[PDB]
């Protein structure tokens, strides 16, 4: 996408403080709790019946970590998200059949998680920068659908 | 909220659809799969090629449910109760897709009811499809 | 945007049969009827109280014609909608304050109007091509918002 | 549909908001204008710079309305009747923007209620804001 250098440095700085494994597990878990229809892709994962079951489910945590790790790696290529995520885009379409609306939902939950985590440090300008990034990633992941 | 005039408009239009309801249902699906390819992610188990029996069959089911909703427009939540359970707990289609199908249904009706599809009827039909969509997503959480 | 040559020729062929003035008036009128909150920009236009008043309102017809004419001219530059609509984008943001969601609503109403007009000639593949075009135009018009 | 548990969660969270409701309302607005610039098209008559009295004032009004909705969560349509008339017939804000403000309100709450903003409360709050949004857009057509 297009971030001003001050937006880019805002995103970069905050992300250096993120425990990717922890935030990943939290974001995926909250996605499954707040928007329960997203559970549709994960019934191989065990008990998802209550909020506590979802948040404590080890498969959810593991997958959350895998997703946010790929997300992390994309922050290093903000200039070319589409190229970075082309293969994953294809995979999510052809093999996993994930409606790309799910990427948008996850992006918004991730922003809530960052806000919860960082409190007042997650200022309005920083949120704005992260919104552009998550929209960009969702875009990039949806790009090769057909 | 459907006004009495909206209900009259929907019954009149759907009345003229009559026996073609199933054929129009299939056409709307095909329009949706071509115009909004993301919707195909919910049908990986179907042959989505043109004229496929699976799509025609599904189109007929969708159309019959809408027929049921028109017949019970004053009591839709009850009439569609089983269908809202099915979409909420089983199928779990993201709510945004209901809009997409609604639009394609509207286009299909427009293409087949030249005389019936007045501005006022168009408005009533869009309202009606939004209400059906609201009921079908009622129990998602 | 990106249309295959068969999509491009489908769009082009159908459009050669459109009376731009008539379809324009119809599409804008139906926008104002089906989504009445869009009337917010037009109270300078007179009586918009009933469907018949809206569809017969001469200012609505005139504006519809102006809008679809610009749309028409954009069909000639499908390869670069953003460049074609940059000035209008700016105008709609800075001076007219039109929420770009309105462009999407109009695009969908226009597709309904074409369907109503052309009946069975407006096949599923042709609709698909037009959906890409109207999304592209909405995009192009929203591009310079800030 | 808000379950009793959802209502308990919303009352608890909003309770902790208490007296800061107005300040949080303004922050949510500012977040919305920066993250989703298209929403500024509805406020051309405001000074939208940081700390502007107009935004703070408006934030307080938004917050008081939400406070009113929490107090009358069993009877929201009635409680917000004047506000739905106002948005439907006067302001005529496109319904998509309600989502955007709801998200920014959620972010604001998350940033200020570290202990309260559990997964279950998050879910209840999102549901609640969606219900408020539905009521405020009820009379648009
Ligand atoms: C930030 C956005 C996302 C990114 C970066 C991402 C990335 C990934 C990666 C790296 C994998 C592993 C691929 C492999 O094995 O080769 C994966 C798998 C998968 N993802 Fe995504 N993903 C994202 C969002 C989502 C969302 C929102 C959902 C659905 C709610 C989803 C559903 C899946 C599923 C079902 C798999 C398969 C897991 C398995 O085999 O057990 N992903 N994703
Ligand atoms: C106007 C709104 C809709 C109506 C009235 C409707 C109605 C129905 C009905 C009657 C069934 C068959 C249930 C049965 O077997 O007993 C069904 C199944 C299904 N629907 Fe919905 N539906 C609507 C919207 C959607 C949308 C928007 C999607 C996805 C884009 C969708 C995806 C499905 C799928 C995947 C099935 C299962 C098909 C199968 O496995 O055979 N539906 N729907
Ligand atoms: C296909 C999308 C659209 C295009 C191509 C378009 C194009 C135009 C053009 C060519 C003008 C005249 C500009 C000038 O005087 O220099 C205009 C004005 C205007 N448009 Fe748009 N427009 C579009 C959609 C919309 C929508 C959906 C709305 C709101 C519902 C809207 C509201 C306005 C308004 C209020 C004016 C000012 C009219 C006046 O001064 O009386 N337009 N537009
Ligand atoms: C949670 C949903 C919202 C609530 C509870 C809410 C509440 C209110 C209230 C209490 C007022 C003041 C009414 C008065 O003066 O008596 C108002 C005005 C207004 N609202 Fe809404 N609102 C909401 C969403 C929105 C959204 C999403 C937008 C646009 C992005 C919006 C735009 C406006 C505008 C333009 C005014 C007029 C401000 C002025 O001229 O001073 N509202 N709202």
């Amino acid at each position: 996408v297009h971030l001003t250098p001050e937006e880019k440095s805002a995103v970069t700085a905050l992300w250096g403080k993120v425990n990717v494994d922890e935030v990943g597990g939290e974001a995926l878990g909250r996605l499954l709790v707040v928007y329960p229809w997203t559970q549709r892709f994960f019934e191989s994962f065990g008990d998802l019946s209550t909020p506590d079951a979802v948040m404590g489910n080890p498969k959810v945590k593991a997958h959350g970590k895998k997703v946010l790790g790929a997300f992390s790696d994309g922050l290093a290529h903000l200039d070319n998200l589409k190229g970075t995520f082309a293969t994953l885009s294809e995979l999510h379409c052809d093999k996993l059949h994930v409606d790309p609306e799910n990427f948008r939902l996850l992006g918004n939950v991730l922003v809530c998680v960052l806000a919860h985590h960082f409190g007042k440090e997650f200022t309005p300008p920083v949120q704005a920068a992260y919104q552009k990034v998550v929209a960009g990633v969702a875009n990039a992941l949806a790009h090769k659908y057909h | 909220v459907l006004s009495p005039a909206d209900k009259t408009n929907v019954k009149a239009a759907w009345g003229k659809v009559g026996a073609h309801a199933g054929e129009y249902g299939a056409e709307a699906l095909e329009r949706m799969f071509l115009s909004f390819p993301t919707t195909k992610t919910y049908f990986p188990h179907f042959d989505l090629s043109h004229g496929s029996a699976q799509v025609k069959g599904h189109g007929k089911k969708v159309a019959d449910a809408l027929t049921n909703a028109v017949a019970h427009v004053d009591d839709m939540p009850n009439a569609l109760s089983a269908l809202s359970d099915l979409h909420a707990h089983k199928l779990r289609v993201d709510p945004v897709n209901f809009k997409l199908l609604s639009h394609c249904l509207l286009v299909t009706l427009a293409a087949h009811l030249p005389a019936e599809f007045t501005p006022a009827v168009h408005a009533s039909l869009d309202k009606f499809l939004a209400s059906v969509s609201t009921v079908l997503t009622s129990k998602y959480r």
